[PDB]
């Protein structure tokens, strides 16, 4: 099957260094302390956060120096072509909630809420392509909506490598083809990387170009989400006064 | 069923019995021995030892000495511990036993309700016990019998704290031990031993502190003479 | 108080149950009451009531030897028989009480799995015998064994015939056969006091204060199947030879009981 | 009848308090013990300690069988350890099966005994492990192998004291009569006299 | 929880036909039902009765008939309880509520005339259609039973069930052949799908569509399952207090009338949404 | 119970060291702690010791039916495990956020690299195929569990030897090491993990850290890369915030280290095969150091089995025979019978009515 | 499969699905009759309170444990329903089932309106019920027995709980029946079980589902259920009297 | 004599008054237990009717009640116990308690070292004062002359004897130890 034509067009019609269309939203729910909604291409995510509160259970599991970040991951049973129902014991959810907890224990400026918990929930309504970056961006928007201070605006994007060229924002068809996939979590102002992942084989000479293309695609996600945040804050500033 | 005063300096095993001298005597059995009837029973491996200073009186205790790591608090021992909490008006400290010890804010030298001492969480303290029976958490005071702290309190600012087995601590704390004098001949040093299996060292160079830390854990073994002098020369460098 | 009080009855040679330190409780059984099971039996041992039930199904023979029908025992201890058992997954006591019965079933060779196959390599019978304790007073492994053996003497299976062109199974529910039983293993339990005293048929309080326990199960030809000694004080060959002399009479008693209740139909 | 090659090593691992690997022929078992330490409040007992024994196989996961053989090992160590000297604390025994060649329970008991001795736990008397396997005719074989275990019609295992050679633990497989139970018990009593000599020689060498 | 004085004020108000919102003893707050929200599924709904939020999905898949009857399909429910609804719903903890709702839905739909079963069988003893109804709790704001029993009738009305004409003949291509048309489907005749009616009891008066505060002041409640025709399917009493025989008879009439109005108005609203088709766009979550 | 806490003097001393570019145990920055492998007697069993860590690897295969789809391959389980004896903290169900990241690292490396040839493990399709099952255990924790676990899994998989079968027409047959010789496996490449630790916000790094150095570090970087020059997984984790030159430097370092480790592994496997083929003695027993105080060996011993007959005979003869009070069973009504002291009345009736 | 039990065959199809004997015909009866019932209280010796209820083909055993440690100002009422595997046409999985949890909740939401928990602060009561045989209406037996056990365990209650059961005939002129059996329950279209307090005259629990859709049949089903719960009371009246007469005289 | 069921008509509000373990409604007296019908005539007519089983297997503690206990462990500021007897009768299960360092003596004084007051393994008589928090559940007290340790136990398993208000002595080895002796 052709994943890159001779003309340079992909299966869905975009070039190598081209992203899908994103359409976000802030303030979806009312009861919670924060909310967000993003649809990156054909993947629909959702995130809900709860502000610093009293530790549930009160089983002396607190930290006297910082706060306790608690991230979960879930997925709807109609999120793909087949039903594929799973119980709440899978290790895919555990590893996704652990990479989420790892990146948000580094992005959030947590040394201001001693002996407090932060509960972050992510719900995926339709998965087609990169799920990690869609969850990270939806929870970055939900955290901004909740007013929790943070060092920067963390954004994530993936990449690939086919026929000696570097792709960007891979889809499920391209992902399920046995290629060197790769994902980041970038802080645009400093250029630092919060998380790095990889699978499948790849030569050592092509790591610089796949990593550079992924970082550039994350910097391209940054501008599009930045205009959404600026329009939202100008909206509320106009409403307030 | 052998008799005592005959198997001194001999390796014994649990379950064996031995006969103390005939006329029941009030000699108290030590750590690895328990007195039953007019015989003694062995509950720990090791080597029988008897210590009576200088006279024909009592003057004498029976105690085997073995090699182990887990420490059980004994009343009147100088034990180094690490602070863990600051709850209430006490200082819970981890010594290495089953339960943590307990200081008091006024146990230090010249401490009152106002001029309390600065003790953080995660600091090492030199101090001795005053109650160590198996009925309560052990409790230690930290200055003196009279009240002048003789080097006790919080120690350690630019050294390295490592852990050794109880055998090396027992071997070093002997009146006929030449380990420290010869080891300090090469590298000048100052040590603060602890009967819970901990040692604090401070050499001049960090390299020397690493070397002393590694080469002191091996001095319980590697018997002196044919081995120790050549070993010292090789490490001289 | 605890130790000294009981030894007053021991020296008196009459324990608080009213027993001569070498006699068993009253034993009674019933068979054929639960009509939704292939076979069942209720065992009463002066408290310590245990009930067992057998269900027969079809299953595929194993890949190694396709001529054997499985038999699976299970012992369950609900939180209603006693007050120390808590709800949830099965505990240590029930797991040991099930492994012991599985070992007895295997070692005793009471049944042969070659008598359960229907068509070799295609279908074999499977027997599901489940034991539920209704009251825990003591001596569990004796009544569990007696309940299982009593139940296995009543289970009856229907004649199944497999066609050739249809190749399905047609069950003849009118002509019902019986089961072939080879031996009759009966167990006996002893409780050892501090270092020398041995009693028979103990109680939960006595097991709470005892320092060991021994169990011996015998065939109908004076052959030992298992010698369960979890550990404790320690015994000698003379004491074991004293125990087996009592176990011979106990086994004769129980085998006469089973030989008589079944005869009454 | 002849016990096969024996070997043992002590103080292998640096993290636990006492370690002891005991391999008898081809089969081997590794063990370690943590000394008296803190215990959960919901499981502690006054005037006594609490013994915890867990066994890990090499292939698969533990089931009903491994806990049924864990009770025997815990109730055997409970009869020779003076727990009253250490109340409100915990003693734990962990056993790992490295290789299996036959008579595994006896090698596990010897591994546990050597780990408790190395760890410096107050003990009342030592204990041993001897396994007997009489063949289809009655020829006794001591310390058998799984080749002989497969053919044998009965396999027996005993744990023996180190004072008067009494019987502590007994788990039996197969059916037999009492006469050869007595003769295999006597063979076990004769066999433990060499294992205890191996114990004494090993500890005498350790303190050289 | 709320204090005793607040509970006294609320119970006194209900007896006077006044409530904190301002409605009466029988008023019913409006809802914002919608359809065709999810892509991957074969039918969707989104019911918003207030602070609550529901989202369901129905997917029809190939399967095998059960043993008791060969000319039939079956229905599969799975009431998930997402942890975003409440922090106390983290991981384990939403299992008992989800099982309670799934069992209630099974009792509701466990009848021969629920929708149909002949239509979902194509070849006797060999094949059948299976339906997976997947409820997803998004928020909880009281009256959770009815906000789901409405989104189920709504989503069931929007099914597709793509038609298959494959011949079963052995000589022919027995393997299932579809119609190859991406837009060829069939409706489901959901006219008489039942719905749940809740009746909380406060004082000696019964109230429909009680809020969380009004639910905390009640001791019992009754559930009635009524179709558009006005027939009862399931009847379960839930609560922690007695109810008395009379209140059963005087609650049954209110269940009948509210059910009839609910069904007629739901038929009207779905027909209004359907009268204009691909126009009007679709808006949801954005 | 928990693990001993960390003081405030050791942290200062370790960081003064790291600043000064000198480590505790003497080894410089780009070094490993030397390695020592030991082989069992039956195939696919090894004990690796990196520094003072121990891992036990054991491979084992079995013949099953191959699911539905993928009718011409075999499956490959894995199961890492952490033994309660490895360290005080490990608890059977209370360390569930290290097991996951470890199993994942191991599985992504070993199963996504496609080095094992699961193509040629079929007998029929739709029918019985071999299901291998790797198994690792941690015995002693001293830091860097994953390098040791990876080397262990590699050696255990490169030392296994399957059973072997004859297939012709439509008929099966299963041999045994005396009927037919066990057969090796096919291993494309050798994926070997490497770890890096970062200290005081990426300013320094140290290769192959041990357990104290693991508690004074910010975050960890792992780079799994098979021989030649081909990377197979990377996973940044911990608390780190990285640059772009550093990933490349790390990749170079991992290249070098995996080269050296594969050298060592190949040499050790070769030596082991030479020993097994000469005809000498092998196994866990003939590995115990004899130059050491803590080892002792004892050849066989007939003990004296000359007396057991007499003792058993006298014991059986010298004890009281079974007594002769025989009990009677009572019959109430078909179905229920009682034995024992009995009950006075036949059965109760209208006792209270 | 399960690492805490003995593993047998992976799959096992019971012979009922291969049973070549066709389903028989139940028959007919008078719908104004009740199966004779025998009740015994205080059965178990190690339990604080117990009762055994048997009527026709139903055998259920219930035991009550005393108050233990751990809406406070009030005590909880834990419940647990479990039936023996050797009960009914087929076997059942030991680990559990959704039907058992449904009946446990139908028990908890029916026995709390009777006991007064405002007398056991920070305490809790545990009730365990076991069904030895399923030969008819089951939830009409797990309520009567679990209410007899509580009254015999010396806990303070406002009143007892008496349950009943009904089923609907499948003919062209359906009529509700009282105390149905498995031959009259597997051929039915709907079922109803009521829980009536006989003295306070207050319904405690209600449950019913099926094919009966006219709101004039359920009025009769409810009120004949109430007449049944008013007709089962005297037997339970003499059972606790005999239980206390025997228990007291043993001192 | 007649027994009861936990509901029946017994008396009017004019023909008597409710007692222990009973409730009333609509002008009638209704039973709430299965015990025995007891009518305490007392003095002044109008007997206070009540029902009592008189076979107490378990009984919940109250705000004020005398209980026999058994020390489990001791701390510098509290001492966890296990409630064993409710006054006289044996208890089927065991609850928990806590004696803070204010309830030892009848003065709520300073000093009062807990270590030598309630050594573990003893049996004491104490009174509850509250229903406690979730950390300490019953909050027992011994602030009375009649409360304190009653039956102690020696170091080596010998029945102990009171010797003074604060000191007890061993009969075998004549060893002196400290307790809090309650009056017999």
């Amino acid at each position: 099957l052709e994943l890159l034509s001779d003309q340079g067009y992909r299966v869905d019609g975009r070039r190598a260094g081209e992203l899908r269309k994103i359409q976000a939203r802030m303030g979806v729910f009312a009861q919670a302390d924060g909310s967000a909604y993003i649809e990156q291409g054909n993947t629909k995510a959702l995130a809900v956060v709860y502000g610093p509160h009293e530790i549930r259970g009160s089983r002396a599991r607190a930290l006297p120096d910082r706060a306790l970040v608690n991230c979960q991951y879930s997925s709807a049973t109609f999120s793909t072509g087949e039903r594929k129902r799973r119980p709440h014991g899978d290790r895919k959810s555990c590893e996704m909630g652990l990479q989420l907890r790892q990146t948000f224990e580094a992005a959030i400026l947590t040394q201001l809420h001693p002996r407090s918990q932060i509960d972050i929930y992510v719900q995926v309504l339709q998965a087609d392509g990169g799920t990690y970056a869609a969850c990270v961006n939806a929870a970055t928007l939900a955290v901004l909506d909740a007013g929790i201070p943070m060092r920067d605006f963390v954004c994530a994007c993936s990449a690939g490598f086919v026929d000696g060229t570097a792709l960007a924002d891979l889809s499920h068809v391209e992902e399920a083809a046995g290629g060197p996939q790769l994902a980041l979590a970038l802080l645009p102002a400093s250029g630092q990387i919060a998380l790095l992942e990889m699978d499948a084989r790849l030569h050592e000479d092509h790591l610089e170009r796949v990593l550079e293309a992924a970082a550039q695609a994350a910097r391209d996600v940054h501008t599009l989400l930045d205009r959404v945040v600026r329009q939202h804050v100008r909206e509320a500033s106009i409403l307030l006064g | 069923a052998r008799a005592a005063r005959t198997v001194l300096g001999q390796v014994v095993l649990p379950g064996e019995e031995l006969l103390l001298p005939e006329s029941r005597v009030r000699v108290v059995c030590g750590p690895g021995l328990r007195r039953c009837g007019d015989r003694l029973l062995v509950t720990k491996c090791g080597r029988l030892r008897h210590k009576e200073p200088g006279s024909g009186s009592g003057g004498g205790v029976y105690w085997v000495d073995s090699q182990q790591k887990r420490y059980v608090p004994v009343k009147g021992d100088h034990v180094i511990g690490i602070v863990t909490a600051k709850s209430g008006d006490i200082f819970k400290v981890d010594v290495g036993g089953s339960e943590p010890a307990s200081l008091s804010y006024l146990s230090f030298e010249g401490a009152t309700k106002r001029n309390r001492p600065n003790v953080q969480v995660g600091d090492l303290i030199y101090g001795q016990f005053v109650v160590a029976n198996k009925d309560m958490e052990p409790e230690m005071v930290c200055i003196d019998s009279c009240g002048r702290a003789n080097g006790m309190g919080v120690i350690g600012q630019d050294g390295l704290l490592f852990k050794v087995t109880l055998g090396l601590i027992r071997k070093l704390l002997a009146p006929d031990c030449e380990i420290i004098q010869e080891v300090g001949k090469l590298h000048p040093l100052e040590i603060v031993f602890g009967m819970n299996g901990r040692i604090w060292v401070k050499a001049k160079t960090i390299q020397q502190t690493l070397i002393l830390a590694n080469i002191l854990e091996a001095c319980e073994h590697m018997t002196s003479d044919q081995r120790k002098q050549i070993f010292s020369r090789l490490a001289e460098s | 108080e605890p130790l000294e009080y009981y030894r007053r009855f021991l020296k008196e040679n009459c324990r608080p149950d009213g027993r001569e330190l070498g006699e068993f409780r009253t034993t009674t059984v019933n068979i054929g009451s639960i009509s939704t099971a292939d076979g069942s039996a209720l065992v009463k041992l002066g408290n310590t009531t245990v009930i067992c039930g057998v269900k027969a199904e079809f299953a595929a023979p194993s890949t190694d030897a396709p001529d054997k029908g499985y038999v699976v025992p299970n012992v369950d201890l609900p939180p209603l028989c006693s007050s120390r058992f808590r709800s949830g997954p099965p505990g240590e006591e029930a797991q040991v009480a099930s492994q012991f019965i599985a070992d007895v079933i295997e070692n005793s060779q009471i049944i042969q799995k070659e008598d359960l196959c229907i068509s070799p390599g295609k279908l074999v019978w499977v027997l599901y015998c489940d034991l539920i304790c209704l009251d825990y007073d003591g001596n569990i492994l004796d009544a569990c064994t007696f309940a299982l053996l009593a139940a296995l003497k009543n289970v009856q299976l229907p004649e199944v015939t497999i066609n050739e062109e249809t190749a399905l199974a047609e069950v003849n529910l009118k002509k019902k056969s019986y089961l072939n039983i080879r031996t009759h293993p009966v167990a006996t339990s002893f409780a050892v006091f501090d270092d020398t005293l041995l009693i028979v048929d103990p109680t939960g309080e006595e097991e709470h204060l005892a320092t060991g326990t021994l169990t011996i199960v015998m065939d109908e030809e004076g052959k030992l199947c298992c010698l369960h000694k979890p550990g404790g004080s320690g015994l000698t060959g003379a004491k074991l030879q004293d125990c087996m002399s009592r176990a011979v009479t106990r086994h004769k008693e129980v085998k006469k009981l089973m030989d008589e209740v079944i005869k009454s139909m | 009848c002849s016990l096969r090659h024996f070997a043992c090593e002590q103080n292998l691992l640096s993290r636990p308090d006492g370690s002891a690997s005991f391999l008898q022929g081809d089969t081997s078992v590794l063990a370690g013990v943590y000394g008296p330490a803190e215990v959960k409040v919901s499981k502690e007992i006054f005037n006594k300690a609490t013994l915890e024994v867990i066994l890990r196989p090499k292939i698969g996961l533990p089931g009903v069988a491994e806990k049924s053989r864990e009770r025997l090992i815990r109730n055997t160590c409970e009869a020779v350890v003076l727990g009253t000297l250490h109340p409100r604390t915990s003693i734990t025994v962990v056993l790992q099966v490295v290789s299996d060649a036959g008579s595994l329970l006896a090698c596990c008991l010897n591994a546990a005994c050597m780990a408790l001795v190395d760890a410096g736990v107050p003990m009342r008397a030592l204990f041993c492990g001897v396994a007997c396997a009489l063949d289809s005719d009655g020829t006794l074989v001591l310390d058998p192998t799984s080749k002989q275990e497969k053919e044998a019609r009965a396999v027996l295992t005993f744990a023996l004291d180190s004072v008067e050679r009494k019987l502590l633990m007994s788990s039996t497989k197969g059916l037999y009569s009492d006469t050869e139970l007595q003769q295999c018990l006597a063979a076990a009593q004769a066999a433990s006299q060499h294992v205890f000599r191996f114990y004494r020689e090993s500890l005498q060498r350790r303190y050289s | 929880t709320l204090s005793e004085a607040e509970k006294v004020y609320i119970v006194h108000g209900v007896q006077e036909d006044l409530r904190v919102d301002g409605r009466g003893c029988e008023d019913y707050r409006c809802v914002e039902v919608e359809t065709d929200v999810v892509s991957n599924t074969s039918g969707s709904a989104r019911v918003k009765l207030g602070h609550t939020d529901i989202l369901v999905g129905v997917k029809a898949e190939m399967g095998t008939p059960k043993l008791e009857k060969p000319n039939e399909g079956y229905l599969e429910f799975f009431v998930d309880c997402s942890a975003s609804a409440t922090p106390e719903f983290e991981g384990r903890g939403g299992d008992d509520l989800g099982t309670e709702i799934a069992n209630t839905l099974y009792r509701i739909f466990n009848n021969k005339s629920s929708v149909d079963l002949k239509t979902l069988c194509i070849s006797p003893r060999e094949h059948c259609w299976v339906l997976y109804v997947d409820v997803l709790l998004l928020e909880c704001g009281g009256n959770l039973f009815d906000a789901i029993s409405i989104a189920v009738k709504a989503a069931l009305f929007n099914t597709r069930i793509p038609r298959v004409r494959v011949l079963e003949d052995e000589e022919g291509s027995k393997d299932i052949e579809l119609s190859d048309d991406p837009y060829d489907c069939i409706r489901l005749s959901v006219e008489n799908v039942p719905c749940i009616v809740t009746l909380c009891k406060i004082g000696y008066r019964h109230v429909v569509d009680a809020t969380l505060q009004e639910e905390a002041c009640s001791l019992a409640s009754l559930l009635v399952s009524v179709t558009s025709k006005g027939v009862v399917t399931c009847m379960r009493k839930v609560g922690k207090g007695s109810l008395d025989p009379e209140s059963i008879f005087e609650m049954m009439e209110t269940g009948k009338r509210v059910g009839k109005v609910l069904h007629a108005s739901l038929q009207s609203v779905v027909h209004k949404e359907e009268s204009l088709g691909p126009k009007r766009q679709k808006v949801g979550f954005l | 119970m928990k693990e001993t806490p960390l003081s405030n003097c050791e942290r200062r001393f370790l960081l003064r060291a790291i600043e000064e570019k000198k480590r505790l145990d003497g080894r410089q920055t780009y070094d490993y702690r030397n390695i020592r492998i030991s082989f069992g007697t039956d195939y696919g069993c090894c004990i690796v010791e990196l520094g003072k860590t121990r891992v036990l690897g054991q491979v084992s295969c079995e013949l099953v039916s191959p699911k539905l789809n993928r009718a011409t391959e075999g499956i490959l389980f894995f199961n890492l495990e952490l033994s309660q004896m490895a360290a005080p903290a490990f608890e059977p169900g209370r360390q569930s956020d290290l097991l996951v990241k470890l199993n994942r690292l191991m599985e992504r490396c070993l199963r996504n690299s496609k080095c094992i040839d699961t193509e040629s493990l079929c007998v029929v399709a739709g029918e019985k195929v071999w299901q291998i099952r790797v198994d690792l255990h941690l015995l002693n924790h001293d830091g860097n569990i994953i390098d040791a676990a990876s080397i262990a899994a590699i050696v255990a998989l490169c030392h296994f030897r399957r059973p072997d079968v004859s297939v012709q027409g439509d008929e099966v047959t299963l041999y045994t090491p005396e009927e037919r010789d066990p057969v090796p496996l096919s291993i494309h490449h050798m994926p070997i993990c490497v770890s890096f630790a970062f200290f005081q916000q990426g300013t320094y790094l140290l290769v192959d850290p041990n357990e104290r150095e693991e508690r004074v570090m910010d975050g960890l970087l792992v780079i799994a890369m098979n021989k030649h020059r081909e990377i197979c997984t990377i996973q940044s984790s911990g608390g780190i915030m990285l640059l772009k030159d550093q990933v490349l430097r790390c990749s170079k370092i991992a290249g070098v280290k995996v080269a050296e480790i594969t050298e060592l592994i190949l040499k050790a496997l070769e030596n082991d095969q030479k020993v097994r083929k000469e005809g000498g003695k092998f196994g866990f027993a003939e590995s115990i150091a004899n130059q050491r105080i803590t080892a002792f060996k004892m050849e066989k011993a007939p003990i004296d089995t000359s007396d057991v007959e007499e003792k058993a005979e006298e014991i059986i003869a010298e004890a009281e025979p079974p007594s002769e009070v025989v009990s009677t069973p009572v019959l109430w009504t078909p179905g229920t019978a009682q034995i024992g002291e009995g009950v006075e009345n036949s059965w109760g009736d209208l006792e209270d009515s | 499969g399960d690492h805490r039990r003995i593993r047998g065959p992976e799959e096992s199809q019971p012979p009922q699905l291969y049973a070549a004997d066709e389903e028989e015909a139940p028959g007919t009866r008078d719908p104004t009759r009740l199966r004779p019932v025998y009740a015994r209280a205080g059965l178990l010796s190690q339990a604080k309170g117990s009762a055994y209820l048997e009527a026709g083909g139903t055998k259920v055993l219930c035991a009550v444990s005393g108050p233990r440690q751990a809406a406070a100002l009030r005590g909880r009422l834990l419940c647990d329903f479990r039936r023996a595997p050797f009960a009914g046409r087929r076997r059942r999985a030991p680990p559990g089932g959704c039907e058992e949890r449904e009946l446990a909740l139908a028990l908890q939401e029916a026995l709390e309106p009777a006991v007064r928990l405002g007398r056991y602060p920070r305490a809790q009561l545990e009730v365990s019920a076991l069904l030895l045989e399923d030969g008819g209406s089951a939830l009409a037996a797990a309520l009567t027995a679990a209410a007899l056990a509580l009254a015999d365990a010396g806990v303070e209650m406002y009143d007892l709980v008496v349950g009943c059961g009904l089923s609907l005939a499948p003919g062209p002129a359906p009529t509700w029946l009282l105390d149905p059996t498995r031959l009259e329950e597997e051929r039915a279209a709907a079922g109803l079980t009521v829980a009536l307090m006989p003295v306070l005259n207050q319904v405690a629990g209600l449950l019913g589902s099926g094919e009966g859709g006219l709101t004039e049949s359920w009025a009769e089903a409810v009120r004949l259920g109430l007449e049944g719960c008013q007709r089962l009371y005297p037997v339970l009246q003499q059972s606790l009297v005999r239980a206390a007469r025997r228990r007291g005289a043993a001192a | 004599v007649r027994y009861c069921i936990p509901g029946e008509r017994l008396c009017n509000l004019e023909e008597g008054s409710p007692g222990s373990g009973t409730y009333t409604r609509h002008g009638y007296i209704f039973s709430s237990l299965a015990g025995c019908l007891m009518k305490s005539s007392e003095n002044g007519a109008l007997p206070v009717v009540s029902v009592v089983r008189e076979t107490e297997s378990q009984l919940l503690p109250d705000v004020g009640a005398i209980v026999t206990c058994k020390v489990s462990s001791i701390n510098s500021r509290f001492a966890k116990v296990h409630i064993l007897y409710v006054g006289s009768m044996p208890l089927k299960n065991s609850f928990r308690g806590t004696i803070r360092k204010e309830d030892v003596r009848a003065t709520e004084k300073d000093k009062v070292e807990i270590y030598k007051s309630f050594r573990p393994g003893d049996i004491v008589l104490a009174k509850v004062i509250s229903l406690g928090d979730a950390q300490s559940n019953y909050l027992l007290t011994t602030a009375e002359n009649e409360l304190g340790v009653v039956v102690a136990h020696s170091e080596s398993g010998i029945q102990m004897v009171p010797i003074s208000w604060c000191e007890m002595q061993c009969p075998k080895t004549h060893t002196k130890e400290f307790r809090k002796v309650a009056r017999v």
